[PDB]
Formats: C-alpha cells, structure tokens, sequence
C-alpha cells in the first residue's frame, strides 16, 4: 500500500461548473474565496497564452497554502508540469542560486516530442551542455535551445506545455534572488510561478534590517497578486479533522470528534489532526475498533502542543540551557 | 504554442520616435516618457554611430514608470545585429568566478566581432563576440565551455593578446567592430567593488555603452555603509548621464491599459476602462496589468464577449494588492510569524 | 577487546515497554521517565506499522533527563531490519554539498528498499536504500561515492526517476518499502533555511519518521534573531509532538547508578552509593556517572575488591564539577586568559 | 577607424627640456605641479636604478589622476611594461589575495630575450609552473626562475626593462593586501607601484571601523610620496572641453563653449564633457555642422547630473524605494 | 645529536606504587592533585574497557597543562596510541570541521593485525574509501569497517588498542564542534579524549555573545571531569629552572638561579626558562663554563617580558600604530 | 641590468657585531639600535648553533625604527647555508590550504635536511627542505607541487612518515639536520585560530625559530573583540622574547642617510645633509630615504653633480608627506568621498 501523508487527501479544488467554490468538495473545506482565486489561475496556467506572471499565497501558519496550491496541481494533472521547490533551495554550493532560480524555471517548461516523450527546457538544457557538477550555464546557450525547440515546433515534431513553479517558503530567498525574480518574471518564457509566504512583516534576508511585509521586498510585490488565506472556525477544523480520519483509514466516534475540535481550537488545527494516529494505535493496543474519548485525553496527555511545551519553558527557564 | 508568450513587455515593439528623435504620443507599443524616450533615443544614436567607447546612462526614476520598458524598447530598436547583454545585478555573485570576471565576460559579450571569409569563392560570415574568442583561446575544447559555462577566469595576458589579434584585424580589414550595449537592471544589487570596477572598465577603448537601471532612493551601497543617491556612489555618478522617469498621468495610465489589452487580446468596455483606470492610479499600474487577464478569465466563465465592470469588481475582491494585504496582515501580525 | 565497549548508552537495551505499552519502573537497561517512554513506545508503534509518512516527535526537556537515552533505547528496540538514521545536528554542515542536500540524503537514507530476486532457483535478497540508488545512478563509478563519501549534490531529476522507478517495483512486487527513523540529535544547531526545509520535507510521500532532541529553552534561532522556543521556529513546531521529559528524583537517580555499576561492573557498597546518590543529586547526573569507573581505579590501587566511601570521596576531591571549577576560576579570573 | 574613448587625448605629460610643466601641451591642461611630480617619476622608471618605490595620486574625482598616469604610460612607450590595475581585482576566487598582487607585481617586470622577444617574469612562472585553474606560486619556483633571468643577463642573452604597477582604486583593497604591499614594496626586483585614490578619510576595508586619509593606513602611507591634484579654475575646464571637442571631432562655437564651461563649473568637469557628443548628434538631427547653445541648452534639459537627480530623490523620497 | 624542545624533560608522571604524587620525580615537580588525578587516568586508559570518556585539563597559563598530558603519553607508551591535536585544525578548506574531528576520533583507536604490523582505524578508513583530496568519509563505509574490524578480533589476526585524543586549545573549536563532541563522546567506539584551555569565562566562538567558563559550553562541561592546576610556588619555579639547565646541558651557579627564581617570579615562569640558552651563549662568549649573576642580569635587559613591553606600550601609546 | 636593484633593505650586508656580539656604532650597513642588535646577535648565535628547537623572538617598536632591517642583517648575516623563510602574516590566508596548514608549510620549509649519496666515488649532495619530501610522497607527480603550488592539504599522516624516517637517517648518520628561521613579518595580521596554532607549533620538536615583528599597540586581535599588546594574545606572548627598538636621533638619522646615499650613489652637500636630516626628524625617516632619489634626478635635470639645499626644497615642495598630505585633504574632505 502507498504512504499516507500530509495532503494526501488533497484531490483538486472544489469547483463547480460555474466557478464557485463548494463548502466541502474533492477533500477541500471552507475557504472559498481563496478557492475561487485558484481557479481563476488554473484557468491562466490552461490558457497557456501568458508567462510570467506570479501569485503569492498568504496567511497564517496551517491555512490551506501548500494544500492550495497541490491542489492546483491536482486540478492541471500530470500533462501540466509542476515544479515544487522550497525557497532555501537556492544556496548550492556548487553554482550560483539565480542559476538555481533559473534551472527550476527552465524546469517548469515542458515539450512533448513525438513514441511520445516528454521533456522539459532543463533536459534540453543540460543534454546540450570526472565527477559530475552543477554548472552555471549561459544564456548564449538557452537562447539556441529556444530557437530548437521554435523550430520543432514549426515542424510539428514537438508542443509545448508551459507549467508552473512553486516557490514555497519566499521569505528564506535572499534579496539577490528577489532582484534576479524581477528579471525573471519579466521574460516571455517564463512559467507561471505561485510564491508562499506566512512570515508577515519580517526583515528581508540579506539586508541589514529593513522591514517590508510578508518577507517580501515592495518592488516584487508590485509584481505578484496576493491571494488571503481566513483562519478556520470551528465546524472546518472538525471538517478537517473527519477528512484526515476517513484519509487514514481511521474510524472516530462523535464525541472524540467533538474533543479533538475543542483540542483544535484550544491550541492548532494541526495538533489536532497528529492527534488521531496516536489515539488510533492505543485503541488497537486496548482492541477497540474505533475511537473513544478516552483514547484522545490520554494521548493528549502523553504528547504537548508547542503553545504548553512554552508555558513549561517559561516556568522552568533558569534549568535549560540558554 | 511557441516558446515566446505575453509577457510584461512583449507589447513594445520599440520606442516611438520620429525622424527627428521627437518622441510620438503613442507609437510602437509605447506611450509616455517624452523626455525619457527622446533621451533614450539620443543615446540610440550614440549606439548606432558605434564611435565613442565606454559612455553610461542610468535610467533613474520610481516603480512602475517604465524604465526596463524603455530599455526593452532600444532592445528591439537595435535589431539582432547590434549585440545586447541584458543581465540582472544580482547575476555578477558567481561562484565559479569573480565579480570583476563576471563583469568582464559581460563587456566582452557585448562587442561583436564581424569575421568574414572569402574561402568557387563565397564569403562566409562569422560574427562572434571578444568573449567567445577569449573562451575558444583559453583552453584546448574551450568552445562547450561558452555552451556548459563552465569557464572559470580567463587570464589578463591571454585578452591582451585576443585585443592584439582583433586590432591588427580591424587594420587589416579582416574583421569589422560592432560595439553594442549591456544593460544592467537593477544595478543598485551590486557592491562597492564592483561599482570600482565599472569606474575603470568604463575608461577603455573596448568597453560598450552601458546602460544601467535604478529605482531607488538615496539609500546605502550594498559593500559599504554610506548613503549615496540611487545606491550607486558619487564616483560612479560623476561618470554617467541620468535620464529621468516621470510618474503617469490618468491619460497616460488609460492608454497603458489600451495598448496591454490588445497584446493580451482582450475586448473591453469603456467604462471598464474607467474603473480599471481609477484602480490602476489608486493602488499601481501593474496591478491593474495582471486584472486585466484574470477579468478575461471571470468573462470567459461566465461565457460572455464583452468584459464588464463586475467582472471588474469580482477580480478586485478576489486578488488583494500590497496596500489591502498590509492591511489585512495588521491584524493577524500577532498570528503571521 | 572489540571495537564497541562501555559508552554512555550501552546499558540501554530498550524502552521496558510490556504489552500494553505501559512502562516497567526499571527493564531493559531503563528507569523512570514513564510517560515519555509509553510515548516513545507508541511512536514506536507507529514507526513499526510503516503506514503514516512525514511525522515528527521532538524530545524535549532539561538536561541529564534521558532524552538521548530514549532514543537508543528505541534504536535497540527497532531492529536491524528496519533503518535508523543517527545524525548530528552539526553534521549537515558540509563542505561539499549544500545543507538542503546533505538533509535529502539524510532523508533518503532511512528509506529502505528491499529488493528480492529469485535468481536451482535462490531468492537473493538485496535491502539497499533509497541514498544508494541514487548514489549508484549519479554516474559511472558512483558506487564508490558512497565508501568514501565524495557525492556532490544529486540532482533533482534523478531522484524523480528514482522514486517512479520504486513506485513502479512497488506495485510490480518486485520490491518492499521499509519506512524508517531519521535522529537529528541536538536539532537547535540547524539553521532557519534548513528548518524551512523541513517544513516542507516532511510533508512528502517519501519521508521518514523523525525524531529530534532538545535541551534548549525559549532561545534564538541559528540564522535568526528571533527569540522561540526550544530554538526551533513554531512554523516547525506546529508540525511536531512534543516529548517532554521530567527531571530525576532520588530513588531514580539511585537506580540508574545500580545500572550503570552493572555495565562497568563494579561492585559498590550501600554508604556508598548513598553518598553518590547525594552527590548526583547535588551536582548532576552525568559527573556522579564519571565517578563510578574511577573511584573502581581507586579500589583497584589499594589492592580492595568492595568500593568504599573513602574512594568516593577520594575521587570527589580528585576530579571537579562546573560547579565547583567556575568557583575555582573566580579567582584566578585575572589569571584566566 | 578606432574608437574614441575617455584619456584618448593624453599623449604624454607637457613637459619641455627643463622639466617644467607647459599650460597647455600634449593634451595635458593644467596641474603644473603634479606634472614635474609625475615627470621626476618618470626619470626614475627610465634610470632603473631604484625597485619598489610607491606613489600616491591624490585628490578629488575629476582632477586628473587616472590621466596623470596613462600620461606616465605614455612618456615611457611601449618598451617600458606597464601593468594597470584596479585594486578591486584581487577578490578572485581561485587564488588568495596576495597572489594577485604578487602575480601583477611579477607582470609589470619585463625580459627582452634575443628574434627579439618580449616577456614578463610572470610569463616565465606561468611557463615553468582538464580545467585551467589560477595557482598559488611558491617562491620556491620564483628564486630560481631569478636566478635562471639573472643567468640569461650574464651570458647576455637577455636585457631586464623593469616597469610600473598601476593599481587604480587602492581603497578597494582590504588591509591584509596593504600589509602584503609593505612586504612587496620592500624588496630589490619589485616594480615601482603608482597608487590611485580619491576617498580621504574613510574606513580601511577588513577592519572594523577604523579611519585613516585616503582609505591608506598610516604604515602604508610612510612608504609612499604623495602626489596632490588641486581642483580646476572655470578657465582650464573650457580648455578641457575644447580639447575633447577636438579629439571627438566635434566643431564647436565659442557662445555654446562659454555655455559649456558654465554647465561645468555648474556640476562638474565629466557630465560637460559627456554633454558633447548628445549635442553632435542632436546637431546632424538638425543638420547643422556646428553646435550652438540651443543644442546644449537642449540636451541639458535631457540628461541630468547626479547633484540634480539627488534632488529630485530629496524632494520625492516617500515614493521611491529605500 | 636530538633537539631539545619544549617538554623534552618531560618522562611520565612520577607516581610511586600507592599512586600518590612524588613531589620531583620523572621531570615533574609539584602539582601534586593533577598528577594523582592524571594517574587514575592513565589506568583507565589501560584497562580498556571504557570508551568516550573525557577529561578537561583547567587553570592559568603555565601551570603544566601540555605536560600532564605528555607525562600521560610517556606513562603509556608507544604501544598506546596519542593523537595530539590542536583545536584550530578543524577549519579545513577541505572537509567539514566534524570530519576533522571524526577523522581524528579514529586516529586514535588502534590495530594491531599479526608480521606484526601497526594500523588505526583511520588508516583503514582511508584504505577502503589527480589531484588527492580530503573527502567526508560518511558512517556507510565506517561501519562495515567497524564489522571487518570485529571479523578480524574473533578469528585472531588482530588485537585493538584504543588510545587518547589530545584537543589542546579546545576553546577554539566553534559550537558546532562541541555540539558533535556530544555525539561523539557518547559512542562505545570513541577515544579517551584529553581536553585543555587556559581561557576561562570566555565567549564561545560561532555565537554571538554567551558566556560559559573555559571556552566550553556547560552541556559539554557535564560531560567532562575536571582537573584544576594551582599555580606554583616560588620554590616550585627554582626547580622547574634546575631541570630545565639540566636538560639543556646548562651549568648553573647557585646564585644564578636565585636571580632567576626571583625573575620567574617577578614576570613568569617561561620568561625566565627561556632565559636560560641566552645567557649560557653570552657565557661562552665571555668563555666561562658556567651562569652567574652579572650574565642573567644583562640577558634580562635585552629581553623582555610581556608585561614590560606592555608597559612600553602603555606609556606611549601616541607613537604605536593601532 | 640585474633583477636586484636598490630596494629599501639591499645597504644592509648584514648586523655589524664583533666577537663579542658588542655592536658597532655603524658596520655593515647598520647604525644605531646597540641594544636590539646585541640582542638579535644572540639569537644569530642560537640559530647558528641549532640546539633547541622552537625558540621564538617578537621584534617589537615604532614604526621606521628598523624591526624590518634587523631581520635582514640576520638574515644576510645566516647565508644560504642555513634556511631563511621569509613571510607576511596576510600569506597564511590561502584559498587553497588552511591558516593551520599554510602555517605548517611555513614551519616545515624552515628544517633543511642535508642528505648526501656516495653513489668512481663521488658525493654527490642533496640539501632539500622537510617540505619538499613531504610534497614529493605526497603523491605521484608531486614534485611538480612545489613548482605551481598546487599542493592541497598534505595528511598528517605522511608527515610522521616523513619525521620518523628522517630520524631513523639521522640516528644512521645519512642526513644532517640544519635547522633554520621562521620570520613572519606583521604577525598581527593572523588570527587568533593561526595564534593558538603557534601556542603548540612551537613546542613540537621539528620547530624552527620563529622570529616576529610587530608595529602596533595595544590593540585588538584580528579573530576577536579582546585587546591585548601588539595585537598578539599573552598565551602566545608568555613564548616569546621581546626585543624592543628605540627610535632614532639627529646623528643615527643624519648617518642612516649617509649608508642610503651611498647605496642609491648620490654626492650631497654637507647643508642638503642638515637639512634633510631636519626633514627626516620633523616627519619620517622613510619619506627623507625617499626624498635622496629624486634629489638626484632634480639635480641631474639641472645637469649638475653635487645635489644642493634646492633641490631639496624644490623636491620638498614636489612630493608630499602624510602630515601636509592629511592637511590639504581636511579643506577639500566635502570634495574627497
Ligand atoms: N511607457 C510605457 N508604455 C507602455 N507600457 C508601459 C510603459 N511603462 C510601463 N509600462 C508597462 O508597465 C509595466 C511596468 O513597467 P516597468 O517594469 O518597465 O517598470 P520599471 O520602471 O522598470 O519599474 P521597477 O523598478 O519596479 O522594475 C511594464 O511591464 C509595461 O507593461
Ligand atoms: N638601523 C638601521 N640602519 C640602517 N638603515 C635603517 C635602520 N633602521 C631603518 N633603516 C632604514 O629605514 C627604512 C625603514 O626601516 P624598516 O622598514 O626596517 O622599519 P620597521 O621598523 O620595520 O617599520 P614598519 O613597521 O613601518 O615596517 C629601512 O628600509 C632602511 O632603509
Ligand atoms: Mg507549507
Ligand atoms: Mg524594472
Ligand atoms: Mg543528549
Ligand atoms: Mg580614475
Ligand atoms: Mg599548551
Ligand atoms: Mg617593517
């Protein structure tokens, strides 16, 4: 059997025909207006008529921004190429990281040669470039392997999928790869990157403390749309909650139910559902099939929420080490 | 379909500009600037005459008014037989080479080498660039190391011996020099030795016209500590000619927004326009670029032709801009990290 | 005589874990800490069933509590067959490789693939690692890169080629996938580009369980000046189940004394371990732990067999503690450079 | 035809028998006292007597100090080596520091070997010293490649020109290069070394705030002679931007000179005689061969200079970037 | 004829039978704790049973902290291994600083394989793993090395000496080599490891600003067991400077070394040690076999100790460079 | 004609001592500092007997005092017999080596190992350094290393296989050791890991001599935030013996300005010697050595032979020195960035 993870249950956005989002649809709940935005982008990325342009996913910590997001990528499929790369990527030591921003955007472009192969700009840019190394690779090449791929095109012998990158964690990207982002998303061939972001108002990295809003400088976010991203109340937490139940396999009662959304709402949504595991073992190591009220208060006990394990850490600063 | 797609500048077919260099008010995918465009076309002539090495322009003004427009518009006036470098200023942070190297191989891109050959007779033609003979000499198989990059510092003594070779061509007749130019955007990224650097690669007799890009203030080099205007010292300054950008009217924001929906295809009504205008003066002017695509999205959805004011208003609550972001973040600063 | 003998942990044969999960107050090698070893043991159940990919316990509380001594104590209790990763949290920061890959290779190598093949007819059974197939795949002659360690930085695309081709095996039978455990020991020295790294890694497919440990309080973080606890930014700390464990108390301190004079073998007298028990209580854990094996050499050269209070006492005046060595300094402070 | 660029003037410094310095001659206008400096300097590269004597130009930016020099490189001819520098050249990322000055050092000493050659010292430890790579040369190689020159000189095959450094923007170096340098001018085979810096009393880079004149430390600044340049009069600036109208080949009239040398004692030296060619090539869009003071007053409304730009971001601060 | 260094006298501790501390014997004098609680070291070295323990050598500069861990190396011999290591080596331009620190943990674990031949397992290391290169030599290749090892104990080709790791000036390792010294002490393979620092109630380097005495964090120095030296006495000094002229082949007169004495404790007990050589060169000169007073005497007026040119320093410190 | 020419040091043949080590008021192109020359005689004769290993001696005073030429009378008066390394304390910082090896290259350089061969019968004589046999085993082809430099980071390893057999050759009298001086000019300028890794280099038996000099104050060391005298921590200044270095009077100024017009061979007049010797105690010693040179070259534009008060004014008035140097620049300090 495959592997249950986080966003495992995560099988495309919640649309109808019109464009609206469903209240719970395809392992979705609440967020509608971020979902309708999203869907408004799958449009664009299908469109395949724009380049360049660039969304910022933002909100709190455990809102739906990397589930937005796959859910994206569920909803373009496996014909759209996607590109997952986290912000703190680009500091290789082997090349320089705008050559990192840049192999992951020529990643993002795909081309099906036809039997049928699929490929994308990155292969062709390094099939046409001892120990192996990573090497910084000019634009005197990728301006050729642009005028090859126009005339496989022009032949008919290959079509281009232009597909999409994500940049989550923005804010751990450095202000050198924010500017070299501003030429990038500026070019015609550019795919359509979607960034994410939860480190509202913290200074930029590589500046000596200044301040602009969500760790991303004012010039990129001129570039960017923002897509907000509201808390959850507490019906959706419990939502969450019995969808990440029937996604693990894991049958629940009503009133543990009803305990793991006041342990929701008391500290986070997502202690809450690592929460169900843990009381899902201790109900087959007492043989019950499903879930009690007790299972939860006694794994409860047995594991702490960050918020708790800082109330022992400030009533016992002077035994830890500093 | 094709690798190229809308993009950010793909409506500039270049700088509207008559016989006279007079710009005009509304030419070549360009609208604005008058002053910036004349400007920018006198140094197009400067470029063109190919005479005077090693003269520099920065492009100064705020966010948003078209510098980079201006610069992509020279782009496409020059044609493909003028080389163009354009590179960022946070390109010169290699780690393969240093940031004098990586700002020479960046003047030597940009000098175009005419070669031709007679070899029952037909004359060959090998344009190349001073950088791609510096590679091809540096090394046996030194010719995929332009393709794999994987260059690291070429000598001083072997480019004096390429600019030897290139001289007694040129008086020779075998090879005519193509000076072109090398656009560096965003140049307020680089540090103070690499600004020491540009004071006196900009002094040869084989530099190329440099035109550089800024939209900051009187803020801090990126090397140093002190404040200088535009984050570029006063010794680099002394050097250059800058060319101001003024902000847009609401005429000028209007016909922005004309000349974008055509490229990105896209039939508005007019008091759409007038909304879209409101907009684009009360927040940016391109934020009011990227609605205009998604509010095609939200007519296509809802199988109209015509984009209407509601399409408007439903993609201005559906994607926020930096001010209503701000905002929103005031209040959750205590739940964002 | 061989190449293990008696090291911090090596009296720990397991968590004393029956059948209920319930912890025994002394078995295999452990005494106290009753709820944070029934949570180890239910991570351990959960570590057994393999299903749950991408979870993350930390360890925490003061130091001398045992967090180290829980997590070999479920090291032992795991098995060969299924992996355990044990880094430091120093090690990912590597010369040759980026800390973003030195942590995918730290991830992957607690991956294990079994692979069988029937080969009159013989099922070979060749359990590798997720690391190994990518270190084998790299390049010709990679599988040396493995022995002496000099891989540099794996490409991504090849660990896509990878992971299908397993998935495919997978579902073909031809291969099993045994989940295991990744211990980054001392967590708080990582950086905050490598904890953001983690809060994405551990939300793929192929991650394994990972167990972390922390004596740190409400600290800043490495790459950071911001003050959270434990060192570890709560973008992570949401992610986690935290472990805390609980500081020892006489009749605790005691028997982890009885079962460590077992591991050294020393036989002590009942004054004697009472006055060591004073002493680590006092003091610390650890220094009343050191003063085992060479109060046994204090024994050893007055020719006795039985170890007194006098060889105690000896020894307590022979080696010091930071207690009283950072009383000593205060004087010599003008003397200490 | 050759391109024309900054210091294409200078033809040597404009000096008679006596060594005085003329008003005006061989492009040089001005500066009388830094010109017998620069030419007592010269009489000492030509006597190769002395090794490892160090010159300071000194001054403000646009007062003659990297056109005294090519002035120098023009008086000793091309028989004399002459190796320029800037000092921002020595971060290279294959060699340390040291290396790069210790490499320029051996570059600006030159072997004419007799099927006339000519070669450096450097030339030799790069011949008696895959991917090319810069190495760290031991002196172990450069004892004997001393002796094996001195050897070349004694059976007469070879003739020793010594030469000069130039290593423009000395306060790009940090202090261990300052402190290698007092090592390199010490010895009996250095070049004689011309410095260049106009950034008096600034912080030494590589140290933590300490300040010094000239960007210089005071151990340095024993070991070299100062060579000061005083600020040019309205008078010499016109003769600066006649002879650049000379050189470029552009006619000029005496009331758009006269309106040129305001502009210049307006702003600054550079940014007249970069308003020359704008206002050649505004006067053949207008067909005219001359320029008038409508084509400057024109393209003096086009171009601005950096005090009238840093007053533009004085007044308009809160829009632009910080 | 061999050289005598410092430590040349130095032949083991000089323990009796009991084990108590001789007050002069073996080339030591006084420090009597140390020496007994460097002797029950030393026999848990022997026993080989124990592995990772750690021991920290404390106290003032010049209070035989080098020489109790030379003694500890001559009282085991050369059949134990030493690996003396100072603990600025970590920051290789090659390998990480924990692969220094590993590097030199299986330095110190020996082999003997039976003919009879000497190996660590460090050599083995580098046997089983252009220009040569250090390499991160990862636990894959070190535990199977671990069960060839094993494999060659139990069919008698081999027999392990596990020996000791000297990390003099530990207080230049930065924290996250004292942070991998946590997991490298608590192995069963590790080295009996001998820690030394003379710089208590300093800042720990790779942070910015905590204190801990001796350089060491205070979860390291948990770890470790303490050995304080007391500085000596003005007795204590005469003897250190009789065994020094005795083994540097000097003759003394006795009024001689109550000069020196008396200058040893005036400044400190190696300027007057070094004292030594000079005067006995000025004695041959003066073609005397033996020191008296008049020869210390003027050999203390070249010479001087730290605390005079200090003083120098401070009286005028208008005319030193800063 | 020759690659040596007048440099600052090349009147110096070498410290002007008798039998007696007395110093000579002015002998071998050396005057004044009686004390510091007696002094460094004695460590001439310490070195010369090679003896004891690891000795070290900090050449401490003001600037221009003559720490520097000291060390090459010492130098000049050692021969080529006994080894000589001479380095800067920014040498250590290598891209390609660490401080700690670039600083065990530079010991070991200093240990000459004189092997001979008898090989009809002829002996042949090899005199190398420790260094080379260290680089020639340190692989195939590495004898090519000490030529380019190209030598990485020897093994420690190979190093005890070295020492160990060039004593095994000692002890059967096959090799003599010589062993040599260490002089690292401007120590200050090392950290203060490279510091710590002088406090054990220097108690090792191999270790040559290791003279120092230093300019500065008390001041703060270059890895650290403590200040300490000469910029050199009291760990390390408890090793050394420090020899101070008076500064000079009217007579030893006027007479280090006779040995300096001799060796550039210029004829001054007894009033240009006056006069110049007021020059060279009102400003610097460096800036009246340097003012001789272009004396002469006045003097010979002039076409006469004996140099005159006027050309000293006239070079005075043409060069300037640091004091009016800083003066001029405190009007024009809003001219100069
Ligand atoms: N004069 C213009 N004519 C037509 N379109 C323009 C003009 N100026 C700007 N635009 C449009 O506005 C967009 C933003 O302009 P541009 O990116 O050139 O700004 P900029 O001045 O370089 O600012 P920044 O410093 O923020 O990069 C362009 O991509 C283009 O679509
Ligand atoms: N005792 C001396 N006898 C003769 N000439 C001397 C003497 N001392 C100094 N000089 C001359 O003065 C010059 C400067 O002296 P030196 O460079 O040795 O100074 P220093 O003490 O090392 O100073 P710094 O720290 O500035 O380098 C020497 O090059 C030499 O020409
Ligand atoms: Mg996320
Ligand atoms: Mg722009
Ligand atoms: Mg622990
Ligand atoms: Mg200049
Ligand atoms: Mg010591
Ligand atoms: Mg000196």
């Amino acid at each position: 059997t495959q592997r249950i993870a986080s966003h495992s249950h995560v099988k495309g956005l919640g649309l109808d025909e019109s464009g609206l989002a469903k209240q719970a649809a395809s392992g979705l709940v609440g967020q509608e207006n971020a979902r309708e935005a999203c869907g408004v982008i799958v449009e664009l990325i299908k469109s395949k008529k724009m380049a360049g342009r660039a969304v910022l996913l933002a909100g709190p910590p455990g809102t739906g921004k990397t589930a937005l997001a796959l859910a994206i990528a569920q909803e373009l499929g496996s014909k759209v190429p996607f590109c997952p790369m986290v912000g703190s990527e680009v500091y290789s030591t082997e090349i320089k990281k705008t050559e990192v921003l840049m192999e992951n955007f020529r990643r993002a472009i795909g081309l099906r040669i036809k039997i049928i192969q699929d490929v994308t700009l990155h292969d062709l840019d390094v099939a046409n470039a001892m120990k192996p190394k990573k090497t910084e690779i000019t634009d005197k090449l990728r301006g050729e392997i642009n005028k090859v791929v126009n005339k496989y095109i022009d032949q008919g012998i290959a079509e281009l999928v232009p597909g999409v990158l994500f940049v989550d964690e923005v804010h751990m990207l450095d202000i050198e790869c924010f500017t070299y982002l501003h030429r990038a998303l500026e070019s015609s061939i550019a795919p359509i990157v979607i960034f994410a972001s939860n480190r509202g108002n913290c200074v930029i990295r590589g500046t000596e403390d200044i301040t602009s809003p969500h760790g991303i400088p004012l010039d990129l976010l001129d570039r960017v749309m923002i897509i907000r991203t509201m808390l959850y109340t507490p019906q959706e937490m419990k939502q969450i909650i019995k969808i990440r139940a029937q996604t693990e396999g894991i049958n629940i009662s009503e009133e543990a139910l009803n305990h793991l959304g006041e342990i929701g709402t008391k500290t986070t949504l997502r202690y809450s559902v690592q929460l169900l595991t843990p009381a899902n073992l201790l109900a087959k190591i007492n043989g019950k099939d499903s879930i009690e009220k007790e299972h939860v208060e006694e794994i409860s006990e047995l594991f702490y929420d960050a918020k708790s394990s800082a109330k022992i850490l400030a009533d016992q600063q002077d035994k830890y080490m500093k | 379909t094709r690798i190229e797609r809308i993009g950010a500048h793909s409506h500039i077919r270049g700088l509207g500009l008559d016989d006279a260099l007079e710009p005009r008010q509304a030419s070549q995918g360009m609208v604005g600037q008058l002053a910036a465009r004349r400007a920018a076309g006198v140094v197009l002539e400067m470029i063109r005459e190919g005479k005077i090495a090693g003269r520099a322009v920065l492009i100064a003004g705020q966010p948003g008014t078209g510098k980079t427009a201006i610069a992509m518009g020279m782009a496409q006036a020059l044609g493909p037989d003028t080389p163009f470098t354009a590179i960022a200023g946070s390109e010169i942070f290699s780690l393969e080479m240093s940031k004098t190297e990586a700002l020479t191989q960046a003047f030597r891109r940009s000098i175009g080498v005419r070669i031709k050959e007679e070899t029952k007779r037909k004359e060959v033609v090998h344009t190349v660039s001073l950088h791609e003979i510096d590679v091809i000499n540096s090394r046996t198989q030194g010719f995929l190391a332009l393709f794999s990059g994987d260059t690291g510092e070429i000598k001083s003594e072997v480019r004096e011996q390429i600019n030897a070779k290139v001289a007694e061509w040129r008086e020779e007749g075998k090879a005519e020099i193509i000076p072109g130019v090398l656009f560096i955007d965003e140049v307020h990224m680089l540090d103070i030795e690499s600004f020491s650097f540009l004071n006196r690669a900009l002094e040869s007799d084989m530099a190329p016209v440099l035109i550089m890009a800024t939209n900051r203030g009187i803020t801090r080099i990126r090397g140093t500590s002190y404040q200088s205007p535009h984050g570029i010292p006063i010794d680099l300054l002394d050097r250059l000619l800058i060319v101001s950008t003024t902000p847009y009217s609401e005429k000028d924001t209007k016909q922005i927004l004309r000349i974008r929906c055509e490229e990105e295809d896209v039939e508005m009504s007019e008091d759409a326009y007038t909304v879209l205008t409101r907009i684009g003066l009360e927040t940016s002017l391109r934020y009011a670029i990227q609605l205009i695509t998604a509010a095609s999205l939200v007519c296509r959805k809802r199988k109209g032709t015509e984009v209407q004011v509601d399409d408007i208003k439903r993609v201005y609550s559906l994607f926020l801009d930096e001010s209503r972001s701000t905002q929103y973040m005031k209040e959750y600063q205590d739940a964002f990290l």
